[PDB]
């Protein structure tokens, strides 16, 4: 279909929608500043007027008919082009000599250049607008804005949080915060999006400023003089320009661009690092990027100063009574040699526990269970995914096979329905929402939130529905009884790739309409039209987090998912599928590897006798029989007297276990205790021996996301002082005890352990260069899976088993414990603030922990804001800050997990845990609400995120612009 | 006297290395000797003529020393004298000095 | 295994510093031993032909150099050909190079 | 500098810039064939 004539030469299309689309692909030069791939058309620079059947019109925007003659060369197309990149400079001072933005890829530098042009015939005028350096990650000079409203476009469409607008009525248009607001007060969510996507200095990342070039050090006081007398001298852009590509060029020198994988959440942002020595200029996203794209969150694109602070540890520490004094590596390795092997030959292997991190590589998980498993001899290893993926592995492997997503990112961007169970998913997976609010925004996406919280995701939804704590699983079953006896499921799906309909279709009888509205609370009308909705879709992403995992039934309601889309066909499907939303940046990765101390690597569980011998072969040790003890089981066990040591790595498992008060004692009741982290965190004060690691940027290693995509890291820095790489650490102290290791990169960990897994069988670091990426299972010669079961699924038969599960009663404190205590995550702060807080930016927008209350509940308990509460439970106190929002429901506050310390939500969670993998119940915890003060400083204050009004809108309103009688259009300025 | 063909290298250590990396700078430090002493003593007399304090100075109040040049020559005067001096060489482009020889040699008599 | 946060700081000596920071010159000595020996080559050549002593003679002397220099220079002739080469940058500044280019055209032929 | 002097070479190689620099070396030439000695005199007058 679809044939054409550039300039004469016949032509064909393939399936470009536009012109440019086409001339760019056919290698022809043509000028597109307000053009970006990511954002589309936007027609506001008006710099691509080509020639197509004689009509002078943009080619960004222009449909691709057939028999259409393209000319991109006629003096009158060139001459138009001349006239919009006028207007341009109009906007713009050009002084790439002394620009930070002067870096090769100024679309507005490199379009001057590509166009010929020497001199302007408008010149430049100083918008009567100020900068405004509120916001501590980006500034906006708006005498350098161009109008181009790419920063416009993105805010609205491609983050989704609407703050950027460009008002047009204006004499002088410019780009506005709200009501033009300042960028610090304005609701700001601070992704970093309108930076990346801006092609000059205008919206810039204060991280640059003063900081690219060589003669960018100057001060402005005399840089502005400098300036006024190169324009007066200069003759042509041609000569000056070429110098200032010059300095550009010298750049190289000293500038660095690092590509590495986000180390917050398990989204899996792919990112180049533009550091200068030690410090950072900025995080600049490439297109190409996997997961991600142009797309970030605050955290990835500026959460990274923690890297460099003083908290930082260098050299090793080891105990001496009072104090934790400085010793060297070797007086240190040779001590923790010395002990476990003393324990070791006194006490047995299970004497010593492993627990490894889930944000080190795949490559770290993997040699700290074979130090535990090949050394030591025996099976304790475990990740933070016992409180975290548990429920979200367990809950698949009893149904589909496979713990983790059924598909990528992209899949649910098409889905048609998606459905959110219990998953603060804006604040927590970012970049996966701005694909989620994107399709409900521009494609019309069915929406539905289920949780106890209205947060940002439940508000931009089609329908929001609050069940009660740990009824999740009552609904689920309700709508697929409704759907099976309505004949609305997908049958054929039963019948082919389903093995045990009927059996489960005898337990969903309990689960009538009407009980679903006795236990759950919600009302037998909007249950019966989101079921109905359910049904009514072509393809269902079922999404779940925390509100799901940490219950009581924390398996059961999993499993309850993901048969439901097995009953309505939603998998092998591209744009459905289960889709736990792994937490953590290698909570998949370090599952994926034996971190588990029920499986070894590749999934395949401890008690096949021959895969036991696969790996022993190429170890040369007996791999032990006894199963090991998970995270949460082997707190009880120093108790017990019965484990001696234990070695943690990069997590603080004191301060996110089930209830911190027993977690505390526990920690003091052990005789050796080894800590692996980048910081002097509260797990790392109970320690005898700390070993400094290294972190995400100073080391290199391997990286699987949530939607199973392996990335690779490169080393941004080399290690601060002597923090050793995790890795290093750990092969080290191996070879301290007597394992005689060889690896002289990370990539060589990998090839041995891929030879052993059978689902990594084909990942080669040469496979991985770049932004390229796999997605297990990945054949043996590099075929991955994107999607998941898409011809047969991991059983004997090819076919998924359903299972059938009750309603676990959630165990509830009640009787004096009445106001139920939430937890969960922030936007800007991951947990604690061991990274985030360490970021002082992300400590103004958010300075504090807080105790999120309803309206209807600070009048029934007579309290105010910035009001000190004291919340007891039966496991623990705190002593939190309340702070008023329009969010939560009744008697149910939210403690958001952002404190170390005394107003931690990790006191007042209890023992219990779920019923299947030793998962701790932290969204089944109640308080008793005391007062201690009437007023203070507001935990959360104006300068944030969420206060400010955002304007939504669909595009930049170009029209606005066109409707103001002083625009003109190039074409017809010739005609 | 069978054979073989395994090779053991031989260890050259850390520092080993390094000295004989520095012996490397210090043979030829021997061997221009002569020009050091030499670029030593003329170093010696620039520092005696102020000429160093000089150069010191300016690098270490050079800020000031641009500001202050800048500020100073961005008039209306300097800009238009350096922009017309660059336009000269432009248009003694398009002269011919070819036919401007003999046009001298007639004003010379 | 109690909870503790005191910090002791090893006792790197004024001595054991000072050997780590002369270390770190070492091994950029190290580092570009290619290019000093290729300087010291350069040097003693610029020696071996006077280049060195001659700017060494300059330096030590002077004092002669310069109040020689300005003496002879400080002629009547050699301020006033100074002062109007000064005058004739500024008078090219009021000059329009524009209308001379096409003028400069009309002499060609 | 590699790229330093390829960006250079490449903006400055223009038929422009080859014939400045040409004419500017012949301009040497010629003035030489110049004798400033009765150009001197040829100033005095305009002077007045
Ligand atoms: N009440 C309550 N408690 C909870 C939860 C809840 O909802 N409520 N959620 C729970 C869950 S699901 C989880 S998994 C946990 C989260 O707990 P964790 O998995 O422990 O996560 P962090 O505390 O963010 O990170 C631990 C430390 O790793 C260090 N670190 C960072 N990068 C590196 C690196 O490359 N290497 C090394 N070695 N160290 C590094 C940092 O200094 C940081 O302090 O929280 C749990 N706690
Ligand atoms: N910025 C940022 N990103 C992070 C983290 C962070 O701290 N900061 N930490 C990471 C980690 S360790 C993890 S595991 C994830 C966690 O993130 P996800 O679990 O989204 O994150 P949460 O904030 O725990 O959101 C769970 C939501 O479930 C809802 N919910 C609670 N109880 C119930 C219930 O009984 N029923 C239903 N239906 N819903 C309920 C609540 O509205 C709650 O906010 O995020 C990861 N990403
Ligand atoms: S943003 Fe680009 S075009 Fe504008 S002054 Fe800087 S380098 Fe030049
Ligand atoms: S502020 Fe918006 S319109 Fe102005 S230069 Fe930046 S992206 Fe373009
Ligand atoms: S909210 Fe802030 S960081 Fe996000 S796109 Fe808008 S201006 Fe950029
Ligand atoms: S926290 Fe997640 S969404 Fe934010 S930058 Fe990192 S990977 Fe991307
Ligand atoms: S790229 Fe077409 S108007 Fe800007
Ligand atoms: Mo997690």
């Amino acid at each position: 279909k679809k044939t054409i004539t550039i300039n004469g030469v016949e032509m064909e299309a393939s399936e470009e929608q536009t012109v440019l689309q086409l001339l760019n692909n056919s290698s022809i030069e043509v000028p597109q500043v307000c053009y970006h791939p990511s954002l589309g058309p936007i027609e506001t620079c008006d710099t691509c007027i080509v020639s197509i059947n004689g009509e002078l019109k943009r080619s960004c925007s222009a449909e691709l008919k057939d028999g259409d003659v393209i000319d991109t060369l006629s003096p009158d197309v060139k001459k138009a082009q001349v006239i919009g990149m006028d207007k341009i400079l109009y906007n713009h001072e050009l002084y790439c000599t002394v620009c930070d933005y002067n870096n090769g890829g100024c679309e507005i530098h490199n379009t001057v250049k590509e166009m010929k042009i020497n001199h302007q015939s408008i010149p430049f005028d100083h918008k009567p607008y100020h900068k405004d350096e509120s916001h501590p990650f980006y500034r906006y000079d708006p005498d350098q804005c161009i109008l181009c409203g790419r920063c416009v476009e993105a805010c609205q469409d491609v983050q989704v949080t609407e703050t950027l607008t460009i008002d047009w009525e204006r004499k002088r248009p410019r780009v506005i915060w709200d009501n033009d607001v300042p960028i610090n007060e304005s609701s700001c969510v601070s992704c970093g999006h309108c930076s990346t996507v801006c092609p000059c200095n205008a919206m810039m990342e204060k991280g640059m400023e003063g900081e690219a070039g060589y003669l960018t050090g100057i001060n402005n006081e005399t840089l502005r003089p400098m300036i006024e007398i190169t324009k007066g001298v200069e003759t042509g852009y041609g000569s000056i320009l070429a110098i200032s590509d010059m300095e550009s060029a010298m750049r190289d020198e000293r500038i660095k661009k690092t590509k590495t994988v986000c180390t917050y959440c398990g989204v899996g942002c792919s990112f180049d690092v533009w550091t200068k020595g030690r410090d950072i200029l900025k995080v600049e996203p490439q297109e190409e990027a996997p997961a991600n794209g142009i797309s970030t969150c605050v955290k990835g694109k500026f959460g990274w100063d923690f890297v460099n602070s003083e908290e930082r540890l260098t050299k090793p520490l080891i105990r001496e009574g009072d104090h934790f004094r400085e010793a060297e590596w070797e007086e240190a390795l040779l001590l923790i040699a010395s002990k476990f092997t003393e324990l070791k030959e006194a006490f047995g292997p299970d004497s010593l526990a492993f627990i490894t991190s889930s944000k080190c590589t795949n490559e770290e998980s993997y040699l700290m269970q074979k130090l535990a498993r090949g050394v030591i001899g025996t099976n304790n290893v475990d990740n933070c995914s016992r409180y975290c993926q548990s429920p979200a592995t367990a809950g698949l492997f009893r149904t589909v096979g496979y713990g983790g997503d059924s598909g990528s990112i992209t899949d649910i961007a098409q889905a048609d329905l998606v459905l959110i169970i219990g998953s603060n998913t804006s604040e927590s997976h970012p970049v996966l929402s701005t694909r989620i609010k994107r399709a409900h925004k521009l494609r019309g996406q069915k929406v539905i939130v289920a949780d106890i919280r209205k947060h940002e995701m439940a508000e931009r939804s089609d329908l929001f529905v609050q069940p009660r704590a740990g009824s999740d699983i009552v609904w689920l079953n309700a709508i697929a009884k409704y759907l099976i006896e309505n004949g609305k499921a997908d049958e054929r799906f039963l019948r082919e790739r389903v093995n045990g309909r009927d059996e489960y279709v005898k337990s969903l009888a309990p689960y009538t309409l009407e009980y679903a509205e006795e236990k759950t609370g919600i009302d037998q009308e909007t249950l019966i039209q989101m079921a109905e909705m359910i049904g009514q879709a072509d393809s269902v992403c079922a999404l779940w987090a925390m509100g799901v995992t940490q219950h009581i039934g924390g398996s059961d309601t999993s499993t309850a998912i993901s048969n439901l889309l097995l009953v309505t066909g939603n998998y092998g499907k591209p744009g459905a599928g289960s889709y736990p939303l792994r937490g953590h940046n290698n909570v998949q990765g370090a599952s994926d590897f034996g971190s588990m101390p029920d499986r070894l690597p590749g999934y395949e569980k401890v008690t096949d006798e021959q895969v036991r011998q696969k790996y022993e072969r190429v170890w040369g040790v007996p791999l032990p029989k006894e199963p090991g003890m998970t995270n949460h089981e082997m707190i009880e066990k120093i108790h017990s007297g019965q484990l001696k040591a234990m070695y943690v790595k990069g997590e603080e498992m004191g301060l996110v276990d089930s209830n911190i008060n027993h977690v505390h004692a526990a920690y003091e009741k052990l005789d050796f205790f080894v800590v692996q982290d980048i910081f002097l965190s509260r797990t790392a004060e109970f320690a005898d021996v700390v070993l400094p690691a290294s972190p995400s940027l100073e080391k290199e290693g391997t990286f699987t996301n949530t939607e199973r995509r392996i990335q690779r890291l490169y080393q941004v820095f080399e290690p601060l002082g002597e923090s050793k790489p995790d890795w290093q650490i750990i092969m080290e102290v191996a070879n301290k005890l007597g394992a005689g290791w060889l690896y002289e990169h990370p990539a060589d960990i990998m090839e041995e352990a891929a030879k052993l897994s059978p689902i990594y069988a084909g990942v080669t670091y040469e496979r991985l260069e770049g932004y390229n990426s796999l997605q297990w299972p990945v054949n043996a010669d590099g075929k991955d899976s994107p999607l998941l079961f898409t011809e047969r699924f991991p059983f004997p038969d090819g076919k998924a088993i359903l299972y059938p599960v009750q309603w676990t009663e959630p165990k509830e404190f009640g009787e004096e414990y009445d106001i139920h205590v939430n937890n969960g995550r922030l936007l800007e702060h991951f947990h604690e603030g061991n990274l985030t807080y360490k970021s002082k930016g992300i400590s103004e927008k958010t300075p504090e922990v807080f105790l999120e209350i309803s309206p209807e509940l600070a009048a029934e308990r007579g309290i105010q804001d910035g009001t000190l509460v004291r919340l007891t439970s039966p496991f623990g106190n705190v002593k939190v800050k309340c702070l008023i929002t329009d969010r939560v429901k009744g008697k149910e506050v939210y403690l958001p997990m952002n404190d170390s310390g005394e107003a931690a939500i990790n006191l007042l969670t209890g023992s219990h845990a779920d019923k299947d993998t030793d998962t701790p119940a932290y969204k089944e915890t109640s308080a008793k609400m005391e007062i201690l003060k009437h007023d203070g400083i507001s935990p959360l204050p104006k300068i944030n995120h969420r206060n400010g009004n955002p304007q939504p809108q669909i595009g930049v309103q170009v029209h606005k612009k066109w409707a103001r009688k002083d625009y003109i259009f190039p074409g017809d300025a010739v005609k | 006297a069978k054979a073989i063909k395994r090779i053991q290298k031989i260890e050259v250590t850390e520092e080993d290395q390094r000295k004989r990396d520095l012996r490397e700078i210090e043979d030829a430090l021997i061997d221009h000797k002569e020009a050091i002493l030499e670029t030593l003593h003329m170093l010696g007399h620039m520092n005696e003529r102020g000429v160093l304090p000089l150069l010191r100075g300016l690098f270490g109040q050079g800020d000031k020393v641009l500001d202050i040049l800048v500020k100073k020559a961005d008039t209306e005067e300097t800009a238009n004298t350096l922009k017309n001096l660059l336009l000269l060489f432009g248009t003694l482009g398009m002269l011919d000095v070819k036919q401007l020889e003999p046009l001298i040699l007639k004003v010379n008599a």
